[PDB]
């Protein structure tokens, strides 16, 4: 029947725990579609993936596909308005984004479930009648240039492009996909090229329905979703475009047995080993590449990493297959490098081949395959319910690789044991097919080449035949042994029955001087999982820079010590996070509840009886020093946020103070520190998931008893549970702190308009206002003015206080950026006064939906509760309470709020600005003074420049702390 | 560990 539908796939295989309904189908024009019905979803979404990417960019216009990606949001014939799409989503609690890879351009969005069609309609036009407006083209080009500019000094991006430039230059893999102003404007201009026309041609030539896949999720029934998609996408024209293929590998003979010495931006030491391999995508039912990745990349006893670490040459290792494109892939083994390791690269590589030889000697093991198969099946069956936006975008992409019926299970459920494929891939991991890259500052001044797109400095050399020979003659090393059965594999998945006293929110079930225990048995996800969060309070974790360094080192040494044992648990879906905080320590264990008690007990026991390995201590200390210094290489806006944090927080040690006190941390000092840190503590925990009250109480008490027995831990005094306050800015005051980024040639800025302490009314005044200015800020400061790629506005919450913040990274100086933000504020005032009552009520409804969006998985609901606990506000019913108050606000309330707290002449304006200057910028005024289609910046007063952070805080009062919400139990 | 864990974006998250 239905001529618009070529076929409706059979039952879509899903997890028996997945209540969502699915329907696969292929439209007449060839678009693969997957419909998902979820009658309970608060937000609906859709995504469309075009199987064409930067690899198909015309040789003379690098980055065109990426540019087309940006341009499609800027207007269509049906919806001409430059921001009709984004504005519509914003006003309906939605969001959107997109990315471009070598063979894909993925577009996606989410929106209130009641406005799926309105959003899908505007979205579908992207692939039917884009405008590619000339004015939008000249402006948006700056956004692309700005995006590339931020990656320029990024080591990951530089290495990513260096690999492409080190392969066959004739191969499309060598293309620069990001593109910039030069390649998208300048170059084409001085070549008589009309980018507008090129975009029209590219889109017309590659945006064919036969190469498109779509996924839509909404509350509507599968039949309604079907008619919806047919009605909006069946008109996409099918030009039967051939799927681009790349059978010849970018790395040919002359590209093998090559060594590269690279100079990084940050002070890092890394060794990258790469092997060219065939495209293994078609073997998804067996995944021979992952099999080898699992073995070679194993941490755990007898692994390559274990020996490499014991020898003090490496700290971390990553192994396995890496995607390339249809026709080719790579197999890598990347490792971290210690100072000693840097001097033994040849030996490290020999060990890599010795381990590989071991795998050849033992041959493929079915029990290993069986183990991964079982774990993958368990993972799929109990997979957490995903957020719509990410789910649709992911499905749209994978619809291009798997049959409709298998789209959900394809990446999880293994079916075939293939020793023939495993051996085939292992046969490619040989010395004569290797590429080795070393990244180190020690190569500074020893390089003779430069990568054009990023300016990366490196040197290329052929690996001497004897070195290759020695690796080829790699023999068995007794230190290398295959892993043993994973004893952490879960077997008990029974869901405990909901207890009679089960509560809607966490309940305080223990309130002692030693610990405060919040508990909630899962009442909606019903998966065999649990989240155990613990907050250990101790004044000695942040008393001074030295102790902060020791707190960090201690936990870092601890995790490094448990790694081998904890890796098996990680594979079995049982992980943990352990880190030092400004108040002590934070520990979180999550995953299948079955064996959590075992891992937890092990962690605490290890914590209270830790014996530091001197060698591990020195190496980890050296890496930490490096990590502190490397912050200088972070982006300008990250620096701005960093400085503001230091400025507004009562107590905060800087990275300079920390590394300065780091040379004072000795093994003896660290050994004395640990017992001191654990001597007195207070624990506030949240146990949430598939667990009973008695199990929770049991877990909590087990942690205390372990500390008491081995560390003789005593309760902390209530008066010692200190919380830091935020600096209280004076009415009508304006302070400016200026610094310079010596790595990035871009400026960064953060403007903070402090309002008042957090509370129901104050919270919603700020949030409603941010909701109203959110899309306009982006549209004005970026799409129109093109100040930069990174343009952000939103609420800032810290230490119980809150306000409005703006974050921008640009080529333009901070004082100019600030003038534009002030001009934008004026625009928003007029805009609010000029908006209709209904438009206002629309923003209220949008914020409401955003705040009431229900978490889809346990960790997300747990995080929300944890947020209430960590902030010590414990307002578990916050969303309902705050939204009810929100729906009470009028335009007048928001106008008054603005005039009293935000306006340039506001009686209670509390403003602080952080100016981060670009590398090649000696100074910059802190304030500055046509009309161009640019609005008028209000005139600003003279700011008080901050010369010393300490003095700044001393001369200002401190806000009080927010009073807790009262939660009564025992 | 195993490598399962590079593209361009319209907008920063
Ligand atoms: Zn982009």
């Amino acid at each position: 029947n239905n001529p618009a539908i070529k076929r409706i796939g059979n039952h879509i295989t899903k997890s028996p725990e997945d209540k969502r309904e699915y329907r696969g189908l292929e439209l007449a024009n060839g678009i693969k579609v997957l419909l998902i019905s979820d009658p309970t979803t608060d937000k609906s979404s859709a995504a469309l993936d075009v199987h064409i990417g930067s690899l198909s960019d015309p040789p003379n216009i690098a980055g065109l596909s990426h540019f087309c990606q940006h341009m499609l949001f800027l207007g269509t014939k049906k919806y001409p308005k430059e921001n009709e799409y984004s504005q519509f989503l914003s006003e309906h609690a939605g969001s959107s984004n997109a990315f471009t890879s070598g063979e894909h351009t993925n577009y996606y969005f989410d929106v209130s479930h009641e406005h799926l069609e309105g959003a899908l309609d505007r979205f579908a036009q992207f692939f039917l009648c884009p405008l590619f407006d000339e004015s939008c083209k000249d402006r948006e080009v700056n956004a692309v240039d700005s995006e590339h500019e931020k990656n320029v000094m990024n080591d990951a991006w530089r290495l990513f492009q260096l690999e492409k430039a080190t392969g066959n230059p004739k191969h499309p893999f060598s293309k620069f996909g990001t593109g910039n102003k030069y390649t998208l404007e300048t170059r084409p201009n001085q070549e008589g090229i009309d980018v507008r026309q090129e975009l029209l041609k590219f889109h017309s030539a590659y945006y064919s329905s036969n190469l498109m896949a779509v996924c839509v999720l909404g509350r509507e029934s599968l039949d309604d979703l079907t008619n919806l998609v047919v009605k909006l996408f069946s008109e996409v024209e099918n030009k039967n475009v051939p799927l681009p293929e790349f059978p010849e590998h970018p790395f040919q003979e002359e590209h093998l047995k090559q060594l590269y010495k690279i100079v990084p931006i940050k002070d890092i030491r890394n060794l990258y080993v790469t092997f060219p391999i065939p495209d293994l995508q078609k073997y998804y039912k067996s995944n021979p590449g992952h099999y080898l990745g699992h073995l070679i990349g194993h941490e755990g006893p007898g692994s390559l990493l274990s020996e490499l670490k014991s020898k003090g040459w490496v700290n971390t290792l990553v192994g396995g297959q890496k995607e390339g494109a249809r026709g080719f892939m790579f197999f890598i083994i990347n490792v971290d490098l210690t100072e000693e390791g840097l001097l033994h690269v040849e030996d490290i590589i020999l060990h890599m081949f010795q381990y590989i030889q071991k795998l050849r000697a033992e041959g493929p093991q079915e029990w290993v395959f069986q183990e991964c198969k079982d774990l993958n099946a368990v993972a799929f069956r109990f997979k957490d319910k995903e957020r719509p936006r990410g789910y649709t975008s992911k499905i749209a992409g994978i619809l291009h690789y798997y049959p409709l019926e298998e789209v959900l299970t394809a990446e999880y459920l293994l079916e075939e044991f293939r020793p023939d494929l495993i051996e085939m891939v292992l046969d490619k991991l040989r010395p004569e097919n290797v590429r080795v890259a070393i990244v180190s500052k020690s190569f500074e001044g020893k390089t003779d080449r430069t990568e054009e797109w990023y300016g990366t400095q490196y040197k290329q050399e052929a690996i001497p035949d004897e070195v290759i020979k020695k690796w080829q003659n790699a023999d068995l090393n007794g230190k290398f042994k295959l892993p043993t059965k994973n004893e952490f594999i879960p077997t008990n998945f029974e869901i405990l029955p909901l207890e009679k006293e089960a509560t809607p929110y966490p309940a305080l079930i223990k309130d002692t001087a030693m610990s405060k225990l919040w508990f909630k048995q899962d009442d909606k996800f019903f998966l065999p999982k649990a989240c155990l969060n613990f907050e250990f309070f101790s004044p000695f974790a942040y008393v001074d820079p030295l102790h902060c360094n020791m707190a960090y080192l201690y936990l870092e040494l601890l995790k490094d010590s448990l790694n081998e044992y904890a890796y098996a648990a990680e594979l079995a879906g049982l992980s943990y996070d352990l880190q030092n905080t400004i108040y002590g320590m934070y520990l979180s264990v999550k995953g299948y509840n079955d064996k959590q008690p075992i891992l937890l007990k092990k962690i605490i026991e290890k914590m209270a009886t830790f014996e530091i390995d001197e060698k591990r201590f020195e190496i980890i200390k050296e890496a930490y020093m490096r990590s502190l210094n490397n912050f200088r290489a972070e982006q300008p806006h990250q620096h701005a946020m960093y400085y503001l944090r230091l400025l507004m927080t009562e107590v905060a040690w800087t990275k300079d103070e920390l590394k300065e006190a780091l040379d004072d941390v000795t093994l003896p000092r660290l050994k004395a520190f640990i017992p001191q840190l654990l001597s007195r503590l207070h624990i506030e925990a949240l146990l949430h998931g598939n667990i009973t009250k008695q199990a929770a109480l049991g877990i909590m008490q087990m942690v205390e008893d372990t500390l008491i027995e081995h560390a003789h831990t005593k309760p902390l005094l209530p008066s010692q549970l200190v919380r830091y306050r935020e600096v209280q800015l004076p009415d009508r005051g304006w302070f400016v702190y200026q610094q310079r980024n010596e790595v990035h040639n871009n400026c960064g800025i953060e403007i903070y308009y402090q309002t008042d302490m957090q509370s129901t009314s104050e919270n919603m005044f700020l949030e409603l206002f941010c909701q109203i200015i959110s899309e306009p800020c982006f549209n004005t400061l970026r799409t129109k003015e093109q100040l930069g790629y990174i343009v952000f506005s939103g609420p800032r919450r810290a230490n119980g206080i809150q306000g409005l913040r703006f974050i921008i990274q640009s080529e333009k100086p901070p004082h100019y950026l600030e003038s534009r933000v002030e001009a934008f504020l004026i625009t928003m005032e007029k805009s609010i006064e000029d908006m209709t009552e209904e438009a206002f009520q629309k923003h209220i409804q949008a914020l409401a939906i955003r705040r009431l969006d229900k978490p889809k998985k346990l960790s997300a609901e747990c995080a929300k509760y944890w947020g209430e606990i960590i902030s010590q506000q414990y307002n578990f019913d916050r969303d309902n309470t705050e939204v009810a108050y929100l729906k009470t606000l009028t335009k007048e309330d928001i106008i008054k709020f603005y005039k009293e707290m935000l306006a340039v002449d506001a009686p209670r304006r509390h403003k602080v600005s952080v100016h981060v200057l670009a590398r090649e910028m000696d100074s910059c005024p802190v304030v500055g003074e046509n009309d161009i289609n640019l609005s008028q910046a209000p005139a600003l007063p003279q700011p008080e420049v901050i010369q010393n952070m300490t003095e700044f805080k001393r001369g200002l009062p401190l806000f009080p702390l927010v009073k807790p919400h009262i939660n009564f139990m025992a | 560990f195993v490598n399962q864990h590079e593209a361009l974006y319209l907008v920063c998250g």
